[PDB]
DNA sequence: ATCGGATGTATATATCTGACACGTGCCTGGAGACTAGGGAGTAATCCCCTTGGCGGTTAAAACGCGGGGGACAGCGCGTACGTGCGTTTAAGCGGTGCTAGAGCTGTCTACGACCAATTGAGCGGCCTCGGCACCGGGATTCTCGAT
DNA sequence: ATCGAGAATCCCGGTGCCGAGGCCGCTCAATTGGTCGTAGACAGCTCTAGCACCGCTTAAACGCACGTACGCGCTGTCCCCCGCGTTTTAACCGCCAAGGGGATTACTCCCTAGTCTCCAGGCACGTGTCAGATATATACATCCGAT
């Protein structure tokens, strides 16, 4: 299929230039079944601490994003409890030309700085409003409890 | 059979292995190359991850594979 | 020798002749035909009510009639007496039915 | 009313009471419809259509016939005034227009 | 089963006399080529939206009810034929 | 003058570009990419991202979407990928 | 079968009333019941609008009054709110 | 000896000023006075919302602007470049709203 | 009381507005035309939007009943609400 | 204090922020943008009762809301809203 | 969709998809409103309003404006094909009229 | 200003036929009685805004005059269209055959209405600074009388 | 074909102000959850009429010839809007002041939807008969060439 070519050119480039922090790839042989592993960059609480997500890509591709969900666990108000993510490079403003890799940069991103404007889960987001000590160690300690 | 893997500190290092090398005789090759102790260390490879239990050709893994290091630190 | 009538009187009888009666004034195997070609362009196979044919037929006529006697007051307008495609189109701008 | 005949007869009227109502009702124009809403509508609705009525049996007499066709009712309504603007842009089937020619357009003497 | 140019149909003669009704005198020679194209672009302005309701409600056969509502909602209501 | 086969490609497809369209932000791409992104994505240019629907719109209902000399040069001096597909 | 709903017995009765001598075509009929179906939907419908306007929800007689009162012409107009005012006041009683 | 522009000239300039501004043409005062005037036949002792004045000038200049261009083409196709009555009441008569 | 307002309509008005129209030429005969017509169409107006103030019980022809007059009668105005 | 009143003005706003980065818009237009909106929305709202009532029915499916766009608005307007209008109910079902 | 965010987010929308319901349920349109409508619905309103606000933009901007006023709205509207064909009957507020001078008035 | 043909139209009489007015079975919507509660009528209060008035200043309206361009009537030309006749064409009417699709009925399941707790999106009010309005000076460009 | 003087229009720079955009507090409608009566989606059946074909008239369409009257260009006359200058008038702006009625709230009560039962008014179908359409034969109005 025309989208087939696509993935394989998306594979091709992943191989050839593996990104920093993050690797991905077909876990099963279903090529449009997918997998992401994510590292917390040093500049953020996440530090030891690796992020696991499964993709599935829609078999009317590369118009239509592809869905994204994390199976692991952590304190961040945008991630939900059971790993739903709220992006507008996602779902509200995918593009053509957007690659997995771009969307994975800007996860890496937003694991830098949370985004406070329309958080998934807000409680703990007025919680780091609050003050960054408590979010600071409680990310710490979700991190080295479960993702560790 | 050559291969590549980079670590969080962005610096690359140079493994001659076997595609029949298990996880743990890797695992204790990095500690022999490198210091860091075991149980510090994960393997992922394309968001897999590596256990030692299982070997390097279980993967499908083909000459100059590029792999990524994860310090787990035991504490924070 | 023969007789016949001044250009002009009997077109004069002709309008008091079919402004009298309330008959249809166009065949209808052509008119049918044609509507049925312009429904195969739009949407094809489909089937008409002979009603629906009849009532097209009626709506086509009146609106004839109608932009008929406006654009023959355009003409008059002019100091005129013939009708001629400016008058009809300047009686179809001033409605408003192209613009 | 004596409140003992029927809805239309005690009101005085020929058009149907409980027909229009229930057309109200139904017909999703307000949640509530009033008590006396039909009763004046039905009365505004049998006005105007004796009104028309009357209009193309007088027409229909002129032409020395018995009964109202489509052309006594066109010839009824565009030869009165009022009913001409309410019905302005409606079409009758099988209708015809007025009988008129401009003044220029007739003979020199 | 494809047609051709039935606009050919409407004769001369058919829009003369319409031109008489309406109570038009004398007739150049080119009205008839305008009044074609008026008569199409009126066909195909009520066709389209007879189509359409004929076709929201799931039928293959349009009926004078959906030319009658096409013409109301067009802005020429038409009597005598129901609705 | 005449562009290389490296850049006649498609910006999307990753292949060989067909029936070029020219956007106002003078960005090319292929019938099928076009079509597809108008009627199942954002309706914007993938590249630039800013709407473009009145010029589509416009150039759609007197078929004004595709650009001649783009067109012809691919097709003269690359034909055997149209003899392709 | 199916069973159709019209004002045709009532229309005339109505020219059985004004003319009684006079009788109606069938065409003619079903162009007065199209003609009585477009009056009824037309003041409905400003009644319907115009109750909505003033943040009401019930459609009463003085609606169906000033409904008349804006769609039919003056002389029209009086006469059929005349009309209806004296029916309303022979139905109260 | 003073110059003066060749008469018709400067009536191409005002169409082209006025054809670009939006200010209202008419003075306020008068209309609303006029209004008052109207209102008053029909209703006594009525009190009137300076918005209602102002939307009802905006209407009567909206309306005014299209009979006068509907009239100006009227005359241009009578072979003529000014405006008489008749054709006033001709453009009124195509439109539908006296008849 | 009010009386001969019509007037108020002066000749330069009526001259700005056909030059907005596109008009290069005014006769002379134009001007009594014009302020009849808009007297015809100000008192057609002025009646919807003077029974639609009737009906709410209310003293003060508010710009609403205006612009809704102006809807009924199919000359629809923006920008004073609706 | 007064009445709260409902406006679609900050939904405009959006809108055009969206279109152009760095466009201001005065309040009049903003009221002459809410009365369009109003208008063509109790336009369609309105063609859509009475093709529903055409057809016997009782209830207002989007199918009656395609046809009524596809009715009221000329050809590409109403192709693309027809195109905009089904894009959005599939995102929107799943 | 996913669930846990609000109706006009899931489609992708920025109009008021709750409002739009409540407007169509209680205003007397129809005695049961679907739940596919008010998307459809909002959807389209939203297109118009977007389409409309481009070309007013555009003409700001052709005139050295950043502020969008009557004037540009009715210059987008009234110079566009199909949406003077939409709104014939409409009068902008404080609009004008487009420029427009007839060919035989000019001189020759 | 007629006068005689010659034409078309109007008018009086037989007839026969199919559509209208009426009679009848019946069943489905309309009428009657009773209940609940919310929508609307009514009284009271507040304060926003509409009406009213005064003074200035000045841009806009009113009036007059010279004239040049445009409206309008008259003449001549020839070409396009009215009018009549013979010929060709397909519309109109009847009769028959076939079936695709309109219309009606029975099942039942999923879509939508209703109600309660709740909370965040959206509105009213405040405030501020930048985009637009305004003024003065100068550069640019149609315009017309004169060659 | 042109050159130039006078006049209107566009650019640019500086100054100022008020309204549009953002922020805060808040209250109420959208949200989510759960339950339940029913709308219509589907399968099945019947049977109406829409389509297709064939044959026979004959009425309408077509092509052609001839003449004439009407459209169109051209000329001439005259008169009436136009452009400009001067004088009068009232529109507009800012200011103040008063109270009328629009807008809101609290209270109460009675009008109408909802349910059940029962029954007769209108609808479908069938039938008789005369109003009007048709054919035929006279009577009269009207037109056109010619005195
Ligand atoms: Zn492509
Ligand atoms: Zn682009």
């Amino acid at each position: 299929h025309m989208a087939l070519k696509r993935i394989n050119k998306e594979l091709s480039d992943l191989a050839r230039d593996p990104p920093a922090q993050i690797s991905a790839g077909p876990v099963g042989d279903d090529m449009f079944h997918w997998q992401a592993t994510i590292m917390g960059p040093n500049d953020s609480p996440y530090q030891g601490g690796v992020f696991f997500l499964t993709i599935h890509f829609p078999t009317d591709y590369p118009f239509k994003p592809p869905k994204v969900a994390f199976t692991t666990r952590i304190y961040h108000p945008n991630i939900n409890s059971n790993g739903s993510i709220c992006l507008d490079i996602l779902r509200s403003q995918w593009s053509p030309a957007l690659t997995i890799s771009k969307v994975l940069l800007s996860i890496a991103s937003l694991l830098d700085d949370p985004n406070p404007d329309d958080p998934k889960v807000p409680e703990i987001a007025r919680i780091y409003k609050t003050d960054r000590d408590k979010y600071n160690r409680i990310s710490r300690e979700w991190t080295q409890k479960y993702a560790m | 059979m050559q291969i590549f893997v980079k670590t969080l500190t962005g610096k690359t290092i140079t493994l001659e292995v076997e595609p029949s090398d298990t996880i743990e005789n890797v695992k204790a090759k990095i500690q022999d190359k490198e210091g860091i102790p075991p149980d510090q260390q994960r393997l992922i490879f394309a968001g897999k991850q590596l256990e030692d239990g299982r070997t390097l050709s279980d993967y499908n893994i083909q000459k100059e594979s590029t792999l990524h290091l994860v310090l787990r630190l035991r504490g924070g | 020798k023969p007789h016949r009538y001044r250009p002009g009187t009997v077109a004069l009888r002709e309008i008091r002749r079919y402004q009298k009666s309330t008959e249809l004034l166009i065949r209808k195997l052509p008119f049918q035909r044609l509507v049925r070609e312009i429904a195969q362009d739009f949407k094809t196979d489909l089937r008409f009510q002979s009603s629906a044919v009849m009532a097209l037929q009626e709506a086509c006529e009146a609106y004839l009639v109608g932009l008929f006697e406006d654009t023959n007051l355009c003409a008059i307008h002019a100091k005129r007496v013939t009708i001629m495609p400016k008058d009809i189109q300047l009686a179809r701008r001033i409605r408003g039915e192209r613009a | 009313s004596a409140k003992a005949c029927t809805r239309s007869s005690r009101a005085g009227l020929q058009f149907p009471v409980g027909r229009v109502h229930r057309l109200l009702r139904k017909g999703n124009y307000s949640e509530r419809v009033g008590a006396g809403a039909p009763v004046y509508l039905a009365a505004v609705l049998e006005y105007l259509t004796a009104e028309i009525l009357e209009l193309a049996g007088n027409a229909a007499r002129d032409n020395k016939k018995t009964r109202i066709i489509p052309r006594h009712l066109q010839l009824a309504i565009r030869n009165d005034e009022e009913l001409n603007k309410l019905l302005g842009r409606v079409t009758i089937a099988q209708g015809g227009v007025l009988p008129n020619i401009q003044a220029v357009l007739l003979p020199k003497k | 089963k494809v047609l051709r140019d039935n606009i050919q149909g409407i004769t001369k003669p058919a829009i003369r006399r319409l031109a008489r009704r309406g109570g038009v005198k004398r007739i150049s020679g080119l009205i008839y080529e305008e009044t074609r194209g008026v008569l199409k672009v009126f066909l195909e302005n009520v066709i389209r939206d007879a189509v359409t309701y004929t076709e929201h409600a799931k039928r293959k056969t349009v009926t004078a009810m959906d030319v009658v509502y096409a013409l109301k909602r067009q802005g020429r209501t038409l009597y005598g034929f129901g609705g | 003058a005449i562009p290389s086969l490296s850049e006649c490609q498609c910006g999307i497809c990753m292949e060989i570009l067909v029936e070029p369209v020219t956007l106002p932000c003078n960005h090319t791409l292929c019938k099928p990419c076009f079509q597809s992104t108008v009627e199942k994505a954002s309706l914007c240019c993938p590249f630039c991202r800013r709407r473009v629907s009145s010029w589509t719109r416009y150039h759609t209902r007197r078929n004004s979407l595709v650009n001649v000399e783009l067109w012809t040069i691919i097709q003269k001096h690359y034909p055997r990928e149209c003899k392709l597909r | 079968r199916s069973r159709k709903e019209s004002y045709s017995i009532y229309v005339y009765k109505v020219l059985k009333q004004v003319h009684p001598d006079t009788g109606i075509s069938s065409k003619a009929m079903g162009i007065m019941n199209s003609f009585v179906n477009d009056i009824f939907e037309r003041i409905a419908g400003e009644a319907s609008r115009l109750a909505h306007y003033n943040k009401r929800s019930t459609i009463t007689s003085r609606e169906i009054q000033t409904a008349v009162r804006l769609l039919l012409p003056g002389e029209l107009a009086k006469h059929a709110v005349s009309e209806g005012t004296k029916a309303v006041t022979k139905y109260t009683s």
